[PDB]
């Protein structure tokens, strides 16, 4: 007979840069 | 997954080789320090201590069982090809006597008239 | 399929660690996880009735008969899709006691529900539909609103709700043998997280046909209905509270 | 290896990536954030709970005001707001101004300009579990953003694959690394608790 | 013609009638001590990994600390890592000592 997935939601929660807000950042590739 | 919709299962599949293993990280006692690019046996490991170290610091020894130059010999001994390298932990400095050192290495080239030898590194036995 | 088949993928898992100056990285690892299983049943009720009866009875037809296959219908699926929620055994986790304070008004249910809304987000879910019965409709869609002013406090209405759905139960006397569908307690209700965990898995769901009639009795053909469902429920949606 | 791409056809280098990405954002976040974590905040820094008596659990508004005056009267100012996704809604009940209560209303606490929820991340590599702790729960960290707090960024990511030397039944490692510091401050910070 | 055939990180051995052998794990084979990289029964052919690498391992005895530095012998009775230095084969040294989970990074040895 025919094959159906039981189209689930699964996988890893994706996670978010949180820090942004309060570093000032400094971007060189020179240091 | 915290708080997921649905109580699904997660199952690992082993792997055994977590790294390759040409180098170690080892941690520095309290009788012991380290300087760039120089031979040194930290907690059983022998290998070249890419980094300083000198305090509870963390420091890397290449083990790669590759050739290298060396020198920091015992001067009076001579070190034909192909004879066994042994360090000398009282002495830190490397020697052909057996008497109670580690085996780490053979020689590539002999005992130059600089004292500088090319040796192979064994495998930390 | 008579029975679904559950989902796979694989993830990769890795750590960045400290590289200090010419070391050896440590490799990361794979892992597979596999979802859950549901499967889909059969249901179905007729009726028969002589020629006879159809013919000269002046109030009888089939249109009574689809009008009860209807009902019936509708009630089973309420029950298929709301008995999981409700024979649920809810650890105590999920569930929230009634925590009202000394002689509150009962729109003090607001101090219940609150506290539900605030489980869920704890625990990472979060509450949308909340499920109640009709004896308390009063009382929880005035909480939901602001109360009035109690003691110089002007409570603010509950947010994050986004309808409130009551299910009595539902009662029916077939001949002799009655058959009841177990609605939700008086005072318990059920706060969920919709549409993510519970699943509704349809074949056909419902076909009236005609069925076998034996001529020789004169006997019409047994109506009967028949729906080829099933559902897929779950615990990490709901929150159970008490009135 | 060989082996893991030929036991599932589903299996892929695009997990892997993602993998990579997900734990690269993962140790952004621990960099950038644990030194706010793990300092040793001693008694200047610390503000305690100030749950008078039988109060609504929104009575952590008089706790933020109280860390604002400590900021202000120390010369900092805490325009951000670091707490656990636990007492995430408390807390924009607590900012907001909280309804009337027995004929007393208390103001919004308005200088906060954004609050960042950071619980923790965990992941399981063969059989060891690396954490990176978040905020702990009823604790809190007020910040002053930008002043003292300097991410330096030599090298975002890279990810580089190759097999010159490799067993044969290894395919072709991946391996990412990134050149990253950054810069915190005793300065900046006041530890809440609830 | 070359007398090198191949690079030797990894070895077939032939399963006896006393020796199973399941993914990713241990196992002393004709002298061999490497991972098998095949689930192996009676009379099958698998191979071993010999790569001088660093290895992850819990199939350790958990009686006593391993530090690192020490020493790592493989137990064919038990079928176990220890830090006995009896008769049992000598296998690696530890690169991490044993955590609270009892995990292991030791480095495998040339089979001398």
């Amino acid at each position: 007979l025919r094959k159906v997935v039981l189209d689930v939601e699964l996988g890893r929660e994706q996670v978010q840069l949180l820090y942004k807000p309060i570093y000032d950042s400094i971007a060189d590739s020179n240091l | 997954f915290k708080g997921q919709p649905t109580p699904s299962t997660i199952t690992q599949i082993t792997r055994a080789k977590i790294s390759d293993g040409k180098s170690v990280r080892v941690i520095l006692s309290e009788g012991e320090s380290t300087k760039t690019q120089q031979f040194y046996l930290i907690n059983g490991f022998f290998g070249v201590a890419m980094q300083d170290g000198e305090k509870g610091d963390e420091v890397t020894l290449q083990i790669e069982q590759a050739e290298y130059e060396t020198d920091n010999i015992v001067t009076s001994e001579a070190f034909e090809a192909g004879k066994l390298i042994y360090w000398d932990n009282t002495a830190k400095k490397f020697t052909t006597t057996s008497a109670s050192n580690r085996l780490v290495g053979r020689v590539t080239d002999g005992k130059d008239s600089n004292n500088v030898i090319w040796f192979i590194l064994l495998p930390q036995q | 399929p008579q029975v679904m088949d559950a989902k796979w993928a694989l993830q990769g898992n890795c750590v960045f660690l400290e590289h200090i100056e010419g070391e050896e990285i440590k490799f990361g690892t794979i892992n597979a996880e596999n979802g859950p299983v549901a499967r889909i049943q059969t249901y179905a009720t007729g009726f028969e009735y002589t020629k006879e009866m159809k013919d000269f009875n002046q109030t009888f037809s089939v249109e009574i008969l689809n009008k009860s296959i209807g009902e019936s219908y509708n009630a089973l699926l309420n029950h298929i899709h709301l008995s999981p929620i409700i024979n649920f055994n809810y650890k105590a986790s999920n569930k929230t006691a009634f925590k009202g304070t000394n002689d509150p008004i009962w729109l003090g249910i607001w101090r219940t529900l609150t506290q539900a809304q605030k489980d869920t987000v704890i625990a990472k879910r979060q509450g949308n539909i909340l499920m109640a019965s009709s004896a308390d409709q009063i009382e929880i869609e005035m909480a939901l609103n602001g109360g009035h002013l109690l003691n110089g406090s002007m409570y603010p209405s509950i947010k994050n709700i986004s309808t409130v759905i009551y299910y009595d139960g539902w009662e029916v006397t077939v001949g002799k043998k009655t058959y009841s569908y177990k609605g939700v307690t008086p005072g318990k209700g059920y706060l969920i997280r919709p549409k993510r965990g519970f699943k509704e898995l349809i074949k056909r769901d419902l076909t009236t046909e005609v069925g076998n009639a034996d001529l020789s009795k004169l006997v019409e053909n047994q109506i009967v209905g028949h729906c080829y469902r099933g559902a897929f429920a779950a615990v990490e949606e709901n929150v159970q509270e008490i009135s």
